[PDB]
């Protein structure tokens, strides 16, 4: 500071920005039959 | 809501493709054959 008083740069002109955010709040809904998965429609493989 | 175990559309028809006027493989001829070899010496013949 000169005199006590401070350099500061103050803003003589503006504008207004504009700034995008996505924010995941869900996701697909993943089901899965563990019968169908592990053994397509095969009998000995539903009996193990 | 109950997701039941998963069903697949049983088959309808049955369809059943081979090479048609193959001769006989004749493998009792061969393995008949008096003239049996000793381990020593086997044998083969293939059939196709
Ligand atoms: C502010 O900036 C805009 C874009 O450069 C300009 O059109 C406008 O005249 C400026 N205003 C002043 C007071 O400087």
């Amino acid at each position: 500071s000169v005199g006590g008083l401070y350099e500061i740069k103050i803003p003589t002109n503006f504008t207004i920005v504009g700034q995008e955010e996505f924010i995941q709040t869900n996701s697909p809904k993943v089901t899965i039959d563990c019968s169908l998965f592990v053994c397509s429609n095969y009998a000995a493989c539903h009996d193990l | 809501v109950y997701d039941l175990s998963g069903f697949t559309v049983k088959p309808v028809a049955t369809v059943h493709r081979r090479i048609p006027d193959l001769p006989d493989c004749d493998i009792d001829k061969w393995l008949n054959n008096f003239n049996v070899p000793s381990p020593l010496n086997w044998e083969r013949k293939i059939f196709s």
